[PDB]
């Protein structure tokens, strides 16, 4: 639900939506609904 | 409905309904998710 909001159109630049990890970070951390250190989980889960 | 767009952007949108601060408080509820630079353009704050 997060991901098919309008914040994150704020946030792609790339023509294929590869949103950096240093972006994303402040992302969830502005659409404050996460907590703390949950959000550095989700940026493990990914692929670099 | 669509006829009342026309006002939110005014500064007197509360003129005889007591209140004066339901802007300030639709820019807390449903204003974080949605851009806090977003809404205040769209009611003028």
């Amino acid at each position: 639900d997060i991901v098919g909001s309008e914040a994150f159109q704020d946030y792609v630049t790339d023509p294929r939506g590869l949103i950096s990890k240093k972006d994303f970070q402040k992302a969830m951390d502005s659409q404050k609904q996460f907590t703390g250190p949950e959000i550095q989980f989700l940026l493990s889960c990914s692929e670099a | 409905g669509q006829w009342d767009r026309l006002v939110l952007n005014t500064p007197s949108f509360p003129s005889n309904y007591w209140d004066k601060f339901v802007k300030r408080k639709v820019l807390d509820k449903h204003g974080d998710i949605f851009g806090r630079e977003r809404i205040a353009e769209l009611l003028g704050m």
